[PDB]
């Protein structure tokens, strides 16, 4: 309804008018995501969630709903995020880390140790849904 | 001068829990008594690394 | 409890 | 007095006398303050002496 | 977000021939690398948005004295707002140079050379590489399974010249190493 | 030097006083030493060390029984 | 943003000093409360049974010394500070013929106190015992057993007071 | 058999939340004090000149 | 400035050799005047020691080692020339029948 | 700019620290701390000692914050070991971190406020202080370096009449916390003296890895007690103060309201003690009761075999971590399967927020330096290991 006026951290002053920057943002990324191929996994996951960031900030038309129902955090962290995912694209571009080398091996582990209940352990909440609905097309 | 050499078991108890591990033997065979207390002292710095 | 498989391609 | 080694000085206590044929020592009177329970079996003609403590122990009749 | 979802992620996400072997566990999250896809596998796990790993934590060392590749320097790292840990290691080498992280997080400055300092294990486009810990005129790398504990030379005040000088090591009472290891273990 | 009352005495010679609070701290228990040479900094023997130092309640006196 | 009458006040305040007067008044409260300090060699401070300080072997009631030469506690000392020597006497028995400890070695962690299976070594209550010599430092076994023998009549107490515990 | 713990009932509530006072001179009467008695002091300095001449 | 990558061949690393020598000689009236030392040696045959050092190391092949070596070499002198190492300590490193019956008088494990 | 060289011999600015620094005359460039004084040598030696015989090495390492240290040794060698803990052991270990943590806020504040000048604040929390160092005497052997915590349990039960002294001093604790805060908070001098000073972005701090009180102070809400809680810290209620600028200022509150809430957890933890036994029971690393070992066979094996050999953890490796009232620290434990760590790396919160002085130094002034070195309260016990 009103400005953001303080955003609670130092060091990210409040953008104005974030949505605009944001998709001006996330179209880069998408309209630049084309030079890597396309079977792979990380342009399979990064134009999933890319577009629907991209489609639920055109739908709304404010930040206190734009993070409200993505829940990603504060408007303004979000352009931090998708800077630093277009600068990873660009790099990954110039790295080119492509190609699956023909002797190839990869010991994977499934060690399953019990740790007591009282042992420090990350236990967090459940994320969005579209964190979990991205695994499902990177599978399939 | 070192020696390479696998430690043999113990006699005095039956089970080959410690054997399969190959060791370097440093000789470090100075040592002597302080005269004070009779304690054992060393100026070889290799006295129990290889141990 | 300890599945170690190692992958291959191809 | 310290002018007698305690080898020397616990020669001088008398054994104790069991009816018993084995004795359980446990060094002091309350069990936690001494040393482990030593059960000796005391048979021989001569007492028979606790490894702990050094208390020997007599066997008068059964 | 959790172990699980992490390593689904980071299997299909990360680019192959990159992560030598991975492992999940309760203990913790593995990405064991080549010594040269270091820096690239950093960067990614840093500016990534599913895995948004910002603070290195620390940068440890293990010197096995057993393997070809003797030392193992693990890096420690940490996602604050995914609220997650990953722990990435490679195999390092007594005469070889690994890649430096110094340009995605500064903090790496210090441990870089404090890694340097206890091993041995140089690394290329790091602006210092000093000694951090060890005396000046120190010699040798302690954290080595090769250095005596007792160490190499000694400190004392001499005084035919009003000075500190170091010598050659002599202790009074020699470390004893009690030996507790038994079998049926 | 002036306290409550006193507690005992020992074969050194020096008084042992006690003084009682309500809710703080302080001038509880102290030693005035027979002598006066510096008083050795360490003079109290191992039965009035105990009640010298709060760790245990018995006088001193009671501890030789 | 200001309405002519905050502004008085607060350029008043920070004219005249009052939030430093409030310190000034705030300091002195205590100036007049009784005081805290001891007077360390007369009434020195409480201690608590279980505390850590010099070391002391002591002996059984009869007058046989309580360490049978084990050598826990030497096994067990972070420090290696503890070094003893065993021989079995003519009696028969197993007795310690050198049982010294390096009191600047040690750090009073208690390990060794509760690594007795006969509670032969004790750290008593005594923690005046600087010395002017490092050779002094350095306990030998008469020594030890004669700080044993000087604070038994306490040492046995607190073993028997804290006997609930451990 | 004796485990050292909370009476029966539990401990008294305690207070955590910073109380603030207010034992301050005063807030704006300071500046009357000050400039009254500048101005009758300076008064009694004249009168005290006038004496003194 | 940032530590170099390793060399690839041999003939890479010799001119890295001779550059940490030309640096450690352009640097060596530093040491003789932030040192106060003067009468006890002469800076020419302080490039005799430096040479000594530098040469008795000559035999090693592996362009890794040797890069290894000047990169240590150049910490050395970086903690000399800094007021790091401390004097009477440059000099110290710096500046009959037979052996085998002194070494039998002397002790029995040579 | 000429260069003057730092490393008082002291306590008054810490000791063991050199800090060659550049100087414009009044405006430091860059500074330039040489940590190693007090490199004593444990990461060596802890691969000499069994398990029990190196944790003594812990209460050394932050010589300030003792039962929050040995702590997460603990905690990494049950998380190696899978053993569970008791209640009343986890409540109790609680309990004493906090106060851990109330020592180490209390010993820092006072310590920068004497580096400031302030010094009457100093002996008066000396004085409270006292009464804490007493209950850690009491529990324990020594005041304050007291090996309580073990892998099992804690050591020894507490003593009975414990709880009814904890809570005497925590009626009045908050009183003395008021008077402290009120000498400096409202001060003007000491406003003047710290805000704007040291200011560090939240980028910055990520950056620079400032986990701890120096991340809490730039807007990040990352307290490890709860984002990842290990002991008995859901039940417990207890805010967590985040600060909004990354000056001074807000560090100092931010210290006084994590004094506040660890008193809370104290009351909490006084509140809620069950009842039970302290060490625990279902692996064999705990010693057997001194009144059980000596009429039971099984029992003094268990002893003998423990106090000279120790309890093998099997081999594995992990990274634990707690709360220290420092910031992050954590325990790299590397078992070889035997009775001796094979590797364990020590990460000091004080290591990164010393590194990260070179960039809060950046354009101040020289005596802006101490206040600086003051707030992200460095003991060089743990940053030179
Ligand atoms: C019983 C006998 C007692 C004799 C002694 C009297 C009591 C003395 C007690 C002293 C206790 C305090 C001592 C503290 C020492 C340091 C205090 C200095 C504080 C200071 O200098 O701050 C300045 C303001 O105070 C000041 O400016 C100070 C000067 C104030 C003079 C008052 C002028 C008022 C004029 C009103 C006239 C009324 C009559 C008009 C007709 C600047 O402030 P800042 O820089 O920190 O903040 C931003 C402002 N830009
Ligand atoms: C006061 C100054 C302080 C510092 C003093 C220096 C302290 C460290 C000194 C460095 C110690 C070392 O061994 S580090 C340097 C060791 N590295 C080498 O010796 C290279 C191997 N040798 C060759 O390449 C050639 O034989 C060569 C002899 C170069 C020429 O022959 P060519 O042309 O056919 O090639
Ligand atoms: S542990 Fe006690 S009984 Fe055993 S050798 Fe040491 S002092 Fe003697
Ligand atoms: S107190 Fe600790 S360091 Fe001292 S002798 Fe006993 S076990 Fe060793
Ligand atoms: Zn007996």
């Amino acid at each position: 309804a009103k400005v953001k006026q303080t955003t609670g951290i130092v060091g990210l002053d409040v953008v104005p008018n974030a949505r605009a920057v944001l998709i001006d943002l996330y179209s880069k990324t998408l309209k630049e995501i084309q030079a890597v191929p396309e079977d792979e996994g990380y342009r399979k996951a990064v134009e999933s969630f890319t577009r629907q960031r991209l489609n639920v900030c055109k739908e709304e038309e404010d930040w206190e709903m734009i993070e409200k129902r993505l829940g990603c955090g504060q408007v303004e962290e979000l352009i931090e995020e998708a800077r630093d995912e277009l600068t990873l694209i660009g790099k990954m571009i110039e790295w080119d880390p492509w190609g699956v080398p023909d002797d190839y091996e990869c010991e994977v582990i499934e060690n399953d140790a019990p740790i007591p209940k009282h042992v420090p352990q990350h236990r967090p909440g459940p994320l969005p849904e579209q964190f979990y609905k991205t695994l499902e097309g990177l599978i399939a | 001068k070192v020696i390479i050499y696998s430690p043999a078991r113990t006699a005095t108890q039956s089970g080959s829990g410690k054997l399969g591990k190959w060791k370097i033997n440093f000789v470090s065979t100075l040592k002597w008594e302080n005269p004070l207390m009779g304690w054992t002292s060393t100026g070889d710095p290799y006295a129990n690394v290889g141990d | 409890p300890i599945r170690r498989y190692v992958l291959t391609k191809d | 007095r310290s002018k007698k080694s305690p080898m020397e000085l616990i020669s001088e206590v008398p054994p104790i006398k069991v009816d018993g044929r084995i004795v359980a020592c446990e060094g002091d009177t309350n069990p936690a303050l001494g040393h482990p329970i030593e059960f000796i079996c005391l048979d021989l003609n001569e007492p028979a002496i606790c490894k702990y403590c050094g208390l020997r122990y007599v066997q008068d009749h059964h | 977000m959790d172990n699980q979802f992490i390593f689904k992620y980071s299997w299909e996400t990360l680019p192959k021939k990159w992560v030598k072997k991975m492992e999940r566990s309760e203990h913790g999250n593995r990405f064991d690398t080549n010594t040269d896809y270091l820096f690239q596998l950093l960067c990614f796990l840093k500016l990534h948005t599913y895995t948004r790993v910002q603070v290195l934590i620390d940068i440890c060392g293990v010197d096995y004295p057993s393997r070809k590749r003797r030392f193992e320097v693990v890096y420690n790292l940490l996602s604050t707002r995914y609220n997650s840990r990953i722990r990435v290691q490679t195999s390092a080498d007594e005469v070889t140079r690994i890649s430096s992280v110094v340009s995605l997080f500064p903090s790496a400055g210090w441990w870089e050379r404090e890694v340097w300092d206890m091993f041995g294990v140089s690394f290329i486009n790091h602006p210092d590489l000093r000694r951090i810990l060890t005396d000046y005129g120190f010699e040798g790398h302690p954290l080595r399974k090769d250095f005596p504990l007792s160490g190499y030379v000694q400190v004392r005040y001499d005084d035919p010249e009003k000075r500190v000088v170091s010598e050659p090591i002599e202790m009074t009472q020699e470390f004893r190493y009690f030996d507790f290891a038994s079998p049926w273990e | 030097n002036i306290g409550a009352t006193l507690v005992g005495v020992d074969k050194f010679g020096n008084k042992y006083y006690q003084k009682l609070g309500d809710t703080q701290y302080g001038r509880h228990r102290w030693v005035e030493y027979a002598s006066k040479d510096r008083y050795n900094a360490s003079q109290v023997p191992a039965e009035w060390h105990g009640w010298l130092h709060f760790i245990t309640d018995h006088t001193g006196d009671e501890l030789l029984s | 943003s200001k309405d002519w009458n905050t502004v008085f006040e607060r350029s008043i305040n920070t004219l005249f000093l009052t939030e430093m007067v409030r310190g000034l008044s705030l300091t002195l409260k205590y100036f007049f409360d009784p005081k805290v300090t001891i007077n360390y060699p007369f009434e020195k401070g409480p201690l608590s049974p279980r505390f850590r300080g010099e070391h002391a072997l002591r002996r059984y009631p009869t007058g046989e010394e309580r360490c049978i030469a084990c050598k826990l506690c030497e096994a067990v000392c972070p420090a290696q500070a503890i070094t003893i020597e065993a021989e079995e006497r003519e009696d028969g028995s197993r007795r310690t013929t050198r049982y010294d400890i390096d009191m600047t070695k040690c750090i009073y962690c208690g390990f060794c106190q509760e690594a007795c299976p006969v509670d032969a070594i004790v750290e008593g209550p005594n923690f005046e015992f600087a010395t002017e010599t490092h050779e002094e430092l350095l306990y030998d076994k008469e020594k030890l057993l004669e700080n044993g023998d000087r604070w038994e009549t306490e040492i046995a107490e607190n073993l028997r007071s804290e006997s609930l515990y451990r | 058999l004796l485990q050292d713990g909370p009476p029966p009932g539990g401990f008294a509530p305690v207070r955590y939340a910073r109380r603030i006072s207010n034992t301050g001179p005063s807030a704006m009467a300071m500046f009357l004090a000050v400039s009254g008695a500048f101005a009758w002091g300076m008064y009694q300095v004249g009168q005290g000149n006038k004496i003194r001449r | 400035i940032g530590v170099p990558p390793n060399s690839a061949n041999l003939t890479e690393a010799r001119r890295r050799v001779f550059d940490f020598f030309r640096a450690a000689c352009r640097s060596i009236p530093t040491i003789m005047d932030i040192y106060n030392l003067q009468d006890v040696v002469a800076p020419s045959q302080l490039r005799y020691a430096i040479s000594a050092q530098i040469r008795n190391n000559a035999h090693i092949t592996d362009p890794k080692v040797i890069d290894l070596l000047i990169f240590k070499g150049m910490e050395e002198l970086t903690d000399i020339v800094d007021h790091a190492k401390q004097r009477h300590h440059i000099i110290g490193q710096y500046v009959g029948k037979t052996d085998f019956l002194k070494n039998f008088y002397t002790s029995n494990y040579f | 700019n000429f260069t003057l060289n730092f490393g008082p011999q002291h306590p008054a600015a810490h000791g063991v620290l050199r800090l060659v620094l550049e100087m414009n005359g009044e405006v430091v460039e860059r500074a330039e701390p040489h940590i190693g004084l007090l490199h004593r040598g444990t990461e060596k030696l802890i691969e000499y000692k069994t398990y029990l015989q190196a944790l003594p090495y812990f209460d050394r390492l932050d010589y300030v914050s003792m039962m929050a240290q040995e702590h997460a040794y603990s905690l990494a060698v049950e998380k190696l070991l899978n053993c569970e803990v008791p209640l009343r052991a986890q409540y109790i270990r609680v309990l004493f971190c906090e106060i851990t943590r109330i020592l180490n806020h209390l010993l820092a504040l006072t310590t920068h406020a004497m580096d400031v000048g302030a010094l009457t604040p100093f002996l008066w929390a000396f004085e409270e202080r006292e009464k804490l160092l007493e209950f850690y005497e009491r529990v324990s052997g020594a005041r304050m370096h007291a090996s309580f915590i073990r892998p099992g349990g804690v050591a020894q039960d507490l003593p009975l009449g414990l709880c009814r002294d904890i809570d005497s001093f925590t009626q009045q604790f908050a009183s003395r916390i008021d008077e402290l805060e009120e000498m400096l908070t409202g001060n003007r001098i000491w406003k003047q003296r710290l805000v704007d000073i040291g200011t560090v972005t939240a980028q910055q701090a990520k950056d620079w890895g400032f986990s701890g009180v120096m991340l809490r102070g730039s807007g990040v809400c990352w307290d490890l007690r709860r984002a990842a809680p290990y002991d008995v810290y859901d039940q417990l209620d207890f805010d967590v103060p985040v600060g909004t600028r990354g000056d001074c200022y807000d560090r100092y509150c931010i210290r006084i309201e994590e004094m506040r809430q660890s008193l809370r957890i104290i009351v909490q933890c006084l509140n809620q003690m069950p009842s039970g036994m302290i060490k625990a029971d279902d692996r064999k690393l705990c010693p057997p009761s001194r009144c059980r070992m000596k009429l039971s066979m099984e029992s003094l094996i268990h002893h003998f075999e423990l106090y000279t050999e120790g309890f093998s953890v099997p081999a594995s490796s992990t990274y634990t971590a707690v709360e220290a009232p420092k910031g992050e620290f954590g325990v790299f434990l590397v078992s070889n399967g035997s009775n001796r760590p094979y590797r364990c790396k020590i990460r000091a919160p004080g290591f990164a927020h010393s590194q990260g002085l070179d960039f809060m130094s950046k354009h101040h002034m020289l005596a802006d330096v101490v206040t600086i070195i003051g707030t992200q309260d460095i003991v060089f016990g743990e940053v030179d290991r």
